């Protein structure tokens, strides 16, 4: 509809290698800004840069493709599905946003996470290091990376994963924690906390070189006549 | 030459002939430095010199430009004229090049320096021939590289600018003809171009030489580094897995690229830069093979085995993934995504089939060509800069950390630690004065990995045992001479004396005691060689009593007792003896005051528990002279009686029959419970079948004809006692049906006078060429009108005479050192037939001496102290075989034995050889069961023997089995390196040993060339002595032209006969090499070849007293021999190349023929040189946390170093070495 928009996104769709399906990706282009539609879908289309995204939406699907960088992303965004590109950063983060899945990436620093913050994918990664987490953040996905350490978690977790990383030490962990994915580390030791999760909870930390004392305390506690703690998987 | 053409200097022959003459003459008149002047002046007083030195001027030149060209044509093979032009020039600048310093320098030239020139420069000339028919075209791209390559005559450089010549198309030539042409044209050139590049080949090279050899050096290396590309990725990546076949070509010419500006791999830029390219490779195409590139799956860390593809896209194994799949939850923990619970996961073959494959595909190619880069990095004489070992070192381990099979990946990892040798060998093969600081860093970092466990004994038994091989392989097996200096040296660190420093001296002491050992460890009657064992031994005595550890003397007891035996140890030390010197013990008063018995280990405790009570038994019975507790011992064991019957005979020589062996007649056994025993097996119904109630009532009498008034002198005739009693027992008892023929060996051998006895020489030609055919008048003709050579008949190329025969065959054991045998047997059972046979017959021969003298066919004198030599050969054959100690290895002899007893599940006379043969190969089906069963029954062996009451008191019964910290109060215990693990004597690596290896982890079809290269090694060594005895079996035709009337008949006369002693001398090295070949080899020309010999022929040694029509190559009668010895040679050696022409596949035919036969052709390889320390080499150890170091020998390893180094390709074909008078 947009006459600037119309205009760049054809200089965009004539300035694409022949890998690229660009036509495709400038028709739904127009069809979205046209309609004003929530979602764009732009996913498996091989692309490997994206031009002006329109303003007015706020679920962006763009997984399975060849980007290594994102454009400005619009402030109505929520939720953004951009899993197995070649992602090396993520720009700004909008604050009405709330999902991110941003595995199968080459990223090696995430930038300011939004305060809305929901959900959180950015596995199978180069990340160093991590950014603060929200207060409502319930899921995040850190596995098989390379962070050396992970900032405290909120009250109103939910899910965890941190496979494949060079943790050291866990924070405490909140009682609303019902599936903690925590196996091939350098853990020595476990937070008491993880004995305070619900009955039902899912915790698995095989592969970890927990210290004697570290598994006479849980042998000794998980296998109590008034355990009522969660499942401990150590293998 | 060809037709029309002539010499180019009249009777150019006898010119070479007189010269070469003169020369040897000069020789020995002076010494190395003489020979330049002397050989001049001695062809300018002769008449010919003057003959000669009156030509002046232009002509001069004239006649040496000829005679260098007829020298070639009489030396070498040029195949072309342009070859031929070319060794002419290199032959000229060699001979200016010596003419240069000669206190007459171009001043005048003469004939004697030609032959100079190529006598000083003949491995040089040679390797250009060499070079030039590998690939002719060299020499077209050489014939304008005299303008292209301007060529100043002063030194030979020839060599060199063919080097590059050759290079430079090798570089050019990439890939181009079907790769595999490419590879193994590289391969054929490795040889020669190495030589080349070699330091000690280009000795008094110049500046231009040594410059042209540093750029082919340097060309030569990226050539070779990715040589090893194309062979194990390339060209084999993709047979198997064929997508990246094509892809794999993409990156090779990127890797010469990579290579292109700096080619030195042992330098931090260059080798920075390979690891970089192979990396990339496998990145990009484990991407291709994959949508989005493959990587393990998160929980195994391991690898992909029966995945899925979720809505995840993550293929996770299934029961890893049970972790979900039992407490039903449906996330992957990479993504934890769920769909809800009701969908049912499942198996996806085709991408797992794919996954599982590509990986282990991946994995060994790369892992292939790392280490081959890691071994032209680790070549030269000097380890790389620091940089590169430290990146080479700090690859083992993943920061699973040091899990790392030395790959520049990161994605394969085994488990928990597992320390390799890997690394430390190829680091450690320079001097332990460069490679200190790196070794002790490695082993730092070592301890450092995971809190490696407290028990590090096996660990220190690692790097011990690689410094030991290292020292052993690096300088201590190289030389012939400095040994009588290394014996000295060694002797100095005796007189002044855990990081590596501390280590390799413990590991240098373990290796001067383990020569100690075997210097103080052999059978005396040859009392001699007084300096060098006597100065050694002084100086170990001093070291030993005057460090004041008491480590030492246990190694050296232990080392003893695995060398000889047990009693040989216990004997070397009782008070008083003269013999006697008490060293290696400091518990000879400890001994000496429980001397009332000094130790004798019932070496049949291999039956269980049951033979342990029932001896026990039968000894107190004895003791006290009321046997009737056998009467119920008998019942109180539970075995078939057949056992019972034999553990009893067993009892009575253990505990009754042995006493009649004791000098003192006081302790002899008693004729009271002598007395009461015969009544006792005569009311004994077990022993209810005669022969054995006949053969217990001798045994207790000491009656058996075997245990004689007279055996031999000492513990020669004890051991094999116990065998052949053991045998005695198992055959007399035995109710198999094939333990007939052995029997009837023994037990009245008369029957079996017409009998095949088993494992013997077979004739060859029998069961099945390119051999020698035979004319009607039984003429051995050429390879196959044509008509035979000799005596004219109308037949060619182009009967049932089986020489096998019965009874003993072989004949002095003295000559015998390897086994060799046929009928598709492993040498372990075909020893252990041979020794079961030997086993059957000395006991056979104690009822009637002289029908065994009509079967040991080369009739002997006392068939028991033949007999009994023979056996003690067998034994010391199977311990070289097996590995195992000497007590160990009668223990496996009984082993068998006892398989052959417990054994309860075609013919009894062995009349016929098929019949031999069905009964060899079904009796290899019952010795050969419980024969790799030798890693647990030997020590459950050992345990019940240092478990006894008999012996579970003797000092040196502890030192052996046990540990000495328990019962020596005086071993100092303070570090690691003083436990008693690492001081344990370890099996010393052998060929003979790599025989047995190579057979049990299954090579003939792994490995075969290196099966067919080990299992005919007793006697290929010989085949480098081929130019030696084809060059005296054609200096004598041409000598003996057709005289028709050769009467004299003795070697020492004909080297009598010669003048001028320096050539009779000559003459009498190579007959000495003659005769060596001959008589080392006689034996099994007789019944191995293919030439028929008379049976006479092969059967006595021969000396310089023979014919003299033994040299002559002849056709008819004494020259037979020096033909069928040549013709064996040839066989053996065209016999190995073909089987080179196999897996490298491609047919390939240098075809030399048996004139222009050199030293380049033949397999020319000396045992204690590159073959030892190449096998001690590549022996590698494994050590896991809580085991013990695993050797490991690498095969395909070993078999790639054997063919690139020996067996690359150079055929032979016979058609000379004959009277062409």
């Amino acid at each position: 509809m947009n006459e600037f928009y119309l205009k760049t996104w054809s200089e965009w769709e004539k300035n694409g290698t022949p890998g690229e399906q660009r036509n495709i990706a400038f028709n739904r282009l127009k069809i979205c800004l046209q309609n004003q539609e929530a979602e764009l879908n732009l996913s498996e289309l091989d692309l490997k840069t994206l031009p002006d995204l329109p303003p007015q939406i706020t679920t962006l699907e763009i997984r399975k493709n060849l980007l290594t960088h994102l454009p400005d992303l619009p402030p109505m965004l929520k939720v953004i599905h951009a899993q197995f590109n070649q992602l090396e950063s993520l720009p700004a983060l909008p604050e009405t946003l709330e999902e991110l899945n941003a595995g199968d990436n080459k990223i090696k620093e995430l930038p300011f996470l939004p305060e809305n913050l929901t959900h959180l994918r950015v596995h199978n990664n180069r990340l160093h290091i991590l950014p603060l987490l929200p207060p409502e953040l319930k899921l995040l996905v850190v596995s098989g990376n390379r962070l050396d350490s992970i900032p405290p978690f909120p009250d109103k977790l939910e899910g965890l994963a941190l496979a494949n990383n060079f943790i050291e030490q866990l924070p405490e962990l909140p009682f609303s924690m019902n599936r903690a994915v925590l196996m091939n580390n350098n853990l020595t030791t476990l937070p008491e906390s993880v004995l305070r999760l619900a009955q039902n909870a899912f915790v698995n930390v095989a592969g970890n070189p927990l210290s004697g004392h570290t598994m006479r305390t849980l042998q000794q506690i998980t296998t109590g006549p008034d355990y009522s703690g969660p499942r401990i998987f150590f293998s | 030459l060809s037709e029309n053409a002539s010499n180019n200097v009249p009777f150019s022959w006898k010119i070479k002939d007189y010269l070469e003459e003169l020369w040897v003459q000069a020789q020995y008149i002076t010494d190395a430095e003489g020979l330049p002047k002397k050989f001049v002046d001695i062809f300018q007083q002769t008449p010919l010199g003057r003959f000669l030195a009156q030509l002046h001027g232009e002509p001069q030149q004239e006649l040496l430009q000829c005679y260098l060209k007829d020298f070639i044509l009489l030396t070498m093979r040029v195949s072309t004229e342009e070859e031929l032009k070319f060794l002419q020039m290199a032959l000229w600048s060699c001979t200016r090049k010596l003419k240069a310093a000669s206190e007459a320098p171009e001043e005048e030239v003469s004939l004697p320096w030609v032959h100079l020139a190529y006598q000083r420069f003949r491995s040089r000339l040679q390797n250009f021939s060499r070079i030039l028919t590998i690939y002719p075209q060299v020499l077209h791209s050489l014939m304008e590289a005299r303008w292209n390559h301007e060529l100043a005559g002063c030194e030979m450089t020839l060599d060199a600018f063919a080097a590059m010549a050759c290079t430079e198309m090798l570089t050019r030539n990439t890939l181009k003809p079907s790769p595999q042409a490419w590879l193994q044209l590289v391969k054929n050139l490795s040889m020669p171009l190495e030589l080349i590049c070699s330091d000690e080949h280009m000795q008094g090279s110049g500046s231009l030489a040594q410059a042209v050899i540093r750029e082919v050096r340097a060309q030569w290396s990226r050539i070779f580094s990715t040589a090893l590309f194309v062979e194990h990725v390339l060209l084999g990546t993709e047979s198997r897995v064929p997508e990246l076949q094509g892809l794999v070509t993409e990156h090779v010419f990127l890797l010469d690229k990579c290579l292109r500006e700096n080619s030195d791999v042992k330098t931090h830029g260059p080798f920075e830069a390979v690891m970089r390219t192979l990396c990339e490779c496998k990145e990009t195409a484990s991407k291709t093979l994959s949508r989005f590139g493959i990587q393990p799956c998160s929980i195994c860390l391991g690898d992909a085995k029966d995945p899925v593809c979720l809505p995840c896209d993550h293929v996770h194994c299934l029961r890893c993934l049970r972790a979900w799949f039992a407490s039903e939850q449906m996330i992957c923990p990479y993504c934890l995504t769920a769909l809800p619970d009701e969908f049912s996961p499942a198996v996806s073959q085709a991408h797992r089939e794919a996954i599982e494959k590509h990986a282990r595909f991946r994995q060994m190619c790369n892992s292939f060509f790392v280490d081959l880069v890691s071994t032209i990095c680790f070549k030269d004489n000097a380890p790389p800069e620091k940089e590169v070992i430290e990146s080479l070192l700090s690859l083992l381990f993943v920061q699973c950390e040091h899990t790392k099979s030395l790959s520049p990946f990161n994605d394969v990892v085994d488990k928990t630690p597992v320390i390799r040798s890997v690394i430390l060998k190829l680091l450690l093969k320079y001097s332990f004065h460069d490679v200190k600081d790196y070794i002790q860093e490695y082993l730092t970092l070592l301890k450092k990995k995971a809190f490696i466990t407290e028990d590090k004994t096996e660990l220190y038994m690692l790097f011990i045992n690689c410094l030991e091989d290292s020292i052993l392989e690096k300088t201590s097996a190289y030389s012939r001479n400095d040994e009588l200096n290394h014996l000295e040296e060694e002797g100095r660190f005796l007189k002044a004396y855990a990081s590596v420093e501390y280590l390799q001296e413990v590991a240098r002491i373990r290796l001067c005691l383990d020569r100690a050992a075997d210097f103080l460890s052999e059978p005396e009657g040859g009392p001699e060689m007084a300096k060098e064992k006597q100065c050694y031994l002084q100086q170990v005595k001093q070291f030993c009593i005057r460090v004041e550890n008491d480590w030492h003397r246990v190694y050296l007891v232990r080392k003893l007792s695995s060398q000889r035996g047990m009693e040989f140890v216990q004997g070397l030390s009782k008070p008083g003896r003269p013999h006697q010197w008490v060293f290696p013990k400091d518990v000879v008063k400890q001994q000496g005051l429980r001397q009332d018995h000094p130790g004798q280990m019932d070496r049949y405790l291999v039956y269980g528990d049951e033979y342990k009570a029932l001896r026990d038994a039968v000894a107190k019975a004895v003791l006290e002279c009321k046997p009737l507790g056998i009467k119920t011992a008998l019942k109180a064991c539970k075995t078939p009686q057949s056992q019972q019957s034999a553990y009893f005979l067993l009892t009575l020589f253990r505990e009754v029959a042995i006493l009649y062996r004791s000098h003192n007649a006081s302790l002899h056994p008693t004729p009271e419970q002598c007395e009461a025993v015969s009544k006792f097996i005569g009311e004994c119904k077990i022993l209810s079948p005669p022969d054995i109630s006949r053969f217990a009532t001798s045994l207790v009498d000491n009656s058996v004809p075997l245990l004689r008034a007279g055996p031999s002198d000492s513990n020669l005739d004890g051991t094999v006692t116990e065998m052949a009693i053991h045998a005695a027992a198992v055959l007399l008892c035995g109710q198999n049906e094939l333990l007939e023929p052995l029997k009837n060996l023994a037990f009245s051998p008369a029957t079996m006078a017409h009998a095949f006895l088993p494992t013997m020489p077979e004739d060859l030609l029998a069961q099945a060429r390119v051999h020698w055919y035979t004319c009607p008048n039984g003429h051995p003709c050429s390879v196959g009108q044509s008509i035979c050579i000799d005596c004219h008949a109308p037949i060619g190329g182009i009967d049932k005479a089986d020489r096998t025969q019965t009874g003993h065959v072989l004949g002095n054991p003295q000559r015998r050192d390897v086994v060799t045998c046929d009928r598709g047997l492993p040498p372990v059972v075909f020893l252990l037939i041979r020794l079961l046979t030997h086993l059957a017959l000395l006991l056979g021969a104690s009822q009637s001496s002289q029908a065994l003298i009509n079967i040991i066919k080369p009739p002997v004198r006392d068939p028991k102290g033949f007999l009994q030599q023979h056996i003690l050969k067998d034994l010391e054959q199977l311990a070289k075989m097996l590995g195992h100690s000497a007590d160990e290895t009668i223990g496996v002899v009984h082993l068998v034995l006892r398989r052959l007893l417990q054994e309860q599940h075609f013919d009894t006379e062995l009349s016929t050889k098929e019949m031999r043969n069905n009964w060899e190969k079904e009796i290899a089906a019952v010795i050969s069961p419980e024969l790799e069963h030798l890693d647990k029954t030997l020590p459950t062996m050992n345990n019940l023997i240092s478990q006894d009451k008999r012996i579970s008191s003797n000092p040196v019964a502890k030192i052996i089995y046990g540990d000495p910290v328990t019962f020596l109060p005086h071993l100092p215990r303070k570090s690691v390196v003083h436990c008693s693990k690492i001081w344990s004597c370890r099996k010393r690596i052998t060929v003979e040993y790599l025989q047995h290896i190579v057979e049990q982890k299954n090579g003939k079809e792994r490995v075969p060339i290196l099966w067919h290269f080990l299992q005919k090694e007793a006697e290929l060594r010989l085949v480098k002595f081929l130019p030696e005895i084809l060059a005296l079996q054609r200096d004598l035709v041409k000598q003996f032209q057709n005289v028709q009337q050769v009467e004299y008949s003795s070697i020492r006369g004909f080297l009598s006969k010669h003048s001028s002693d320096g050539l009779r001398q000559l003459l009498h090295n190579r007959i000495t090499v003659f005769l060596s070949t001959w008589n080392k080899l006689r034996r099994s020309l007789e019944t191995n070849g293919e030439i028929n010999l008379p049976k006479d022929y092969c059967s006595t040694d021969l000396d310089l007293d023979t014919e003299f029509e033994i040299l002559l190559p002849r056709r008819r009668g004494l020259g037979l021999c020096a033909t069928a010895l040549v013709s064996y040679l040839i066989r053996l050696h065209n016999e190995i190349v073909y089987a080179v022409e196999k897996l490298s596949k491609e047919n390939n035919s240098y075809s030399v023929d048996a004139a222009e036969v050199t030293e380049l052709h033949v397999i020319s390889y000396e045992v204690e040189r590159d073959l030892t320390p190449l096998i001690l080499s590549n022996c590698q150890y494994q050590v896991e946390e809580g085991r013990e170091t695993v050797q490991e020998f690498d095969l395909e390893k070993i078999q790639r170093q054997i063919v690139s180094r020996f067996l690359q390709g150079k055929p032979r074909l016979s058609l000379k070495g004959i009277p062409t008078l």
